[PDB]
């Protein structure tokens, strides 16, 4: 019954029974979204699966242009010679859905 | 196609040796003579890539620029040597269709028949 | 610099041919808990070893394993490089002989004796480098010549 | 100016398998639950 719900029941399977007053408007979350750095011109993709952690959020866009973590030589070369003596940066949070 | 020019002269009292070059003559058109040392090696420079895709079978394409291009300036945008387009597919590169254009730099000292009595020489450098 | 990729033929005198030492192609790890064999390809000059696992069983679990390599399951290849100097008969009037590197892989090794006259035919690729950091303009490439088939005079 | 390397695998040897009833090989019980169930006298989940 709905009257007795202690804090001992946090995150367990608990069923109940009531009367539904009023619904709301159909919203839209995302599951598969593909991104792009607006400076570096990089591409990625993100899948997310479980999507009710309401003020979390479940995920965010990453906050760095993410190409400096690369296991190749010439990709590190062009990402090094974006400028002339200092390294380049897409940053801060550069991505675009 | 480029179709560049020459400007053979007859130059305008800009006949100056590289002792008296700098710096209020800057960003003008200047004629310089002297000895050539110490000429470097010839290296090829990349301009256009071409990538084959798998498995859909479409070529691709990308451009590149620098600061030693045509003589104006431009708001620079770097660009990663591409791999894994959207949607996720391996992009095996190619050669033979991707262009290349040569590049070489030499430096110029002033003339010893024109130099002062005994002083150190002073020199500049030229991109070709 | 407009032959990069084709299949060409040169001639000259070999000088400074080096030794033969193994270079790695794929590296084979073992996982010790999942039981997989996680490979890795290496294209570049320098590589880096890796960590916990990348399988489909030691992944999506809490307790990742730890992996370490082995040398009887990788794939090696012989490797030897040398230089071609200009023949000194095909030069203009006031110049000096140049040079051009050659890599040699596989069965063709131990056929390049120093001080000869040779006709190497191979394909002509790029390999990334530039010299001092303050001289780079992007994306200068520094070529070599792969070897395919070696035909000697004399 | 090459392209990137790749990483993959192949199952060769077994294997530290007590098995400790952890994140995988619980899923063996549900692949055994949907497929390999039949209440009397008819399996119900596979047809649904």
């Amino acid at each position: 019954p709905l009257r007795d719900l202690d804090s001992e029941h946090v995150s367990k399977i608990v069923r109940l029974s009531g009367i539904i007053i009023s619904t709301s408007v159909l919203s839209s979350r995302a599951t598969y979204l593909s991104i792009m750095c607006r400076n570096c011109r990089h591409t990625t993709s993100i899948t997310i699966n479980n999507f009710n952690s309401i003020t979390g959020n479940t995920v965010s866009l990453p906050r760095s242009c993410l190409s400096t973590i690369e296991s190749e030589s010439s990709m590190a070369n062009e990402s090094n010679i974006g400028d002339e003596s200092t390294k380049k940066n897409c940053g801060p949070d550069p991505y675009i859905i | 196609h480029p179709w560049k020019l020459s400007f053979k002269g007859s130059f305008g009292a800009h006949a100056l040796s590289p002792r008296t070059l700098t710096a209020q003559h800057l960003n003008k058109l200047v004629s310089v003579e002297g000895i050539v040392t110490k000429t470097s090696l010839v290296r090829p420079k990349l301009i256009r890539s071409v990538h084959y895709a798998a498995k859909t079978g479409r070529f691709h394409y990308r451009d590149y620029t620098d600061a030693t291009t045509t003589l104006t300036t431009r708001i620079p945008t770097p660009a990663i040597y591409p791999t894994e387009d959207t949607e996720g597919n391996k992009l095996t590169t190619e050669y033979g269709y991707s262009t290349f254009i040569d590049h070489q730099r030499i430096t110029v000292q002033e003339m010893p028949e024109m130099a002062p009595a005994g002083q150190l020489p002073r020199s500049i450098d030229v991109i070709l | 610099g407009d032959f990069l990729g084709q299949l060409i033929t040169v001639r000259g005198i070999i000088t400074r041919v080096s030794d033969v030492k193994p270079a790695v192609e794929v590296i084979a790890y073992t996982c010790d808990q999942c039981g997989y064999e996680v490979f890795q390809e290496v294209n570049s000059r320098t590589f880096t070893p890796l960590s916990e696992c990348t399988s489909e069983e030691c992944s999506q679990n809490q307790t990742k394993g730890q992996l370490f390599m082995s040398t009887r399951a990788s794939k090696f290849s012989a490797f030897q490089e040398c230089k071609i100097q200009e023949l000194s008969q095909q030069v203009p009037v006031g110049h000096i002989p140049r040079s051009l590197n050659i890599h040699v892989n596989g069965t063709l090794v131990r056929s390049l004796s120093p001080g000869d006259i040779v006709d190497v035919t191979g394909i002509f690729l790029p390999a990334p480098y530039t010299g001092f950091k303050a001289l780079k303009a992007g994306l200068l490439t520094e070529t070599y010549l792969e070897a395919q088939f070696v035909r000697q005079h004399k | 100016s090459f392209d990137r390397p790749e990483i993959y695998s192949a199952p060769v040897l077994q294997g530290e398998s007590p098995n400790d009833d952890d994140n995988t090989e619980i899923i063996k019980s549900f692949k055994n639950f949907i497929l390999e169930f039949r209440l009397d006298s008819q399996f119900i989940y596979r047809d649904q």
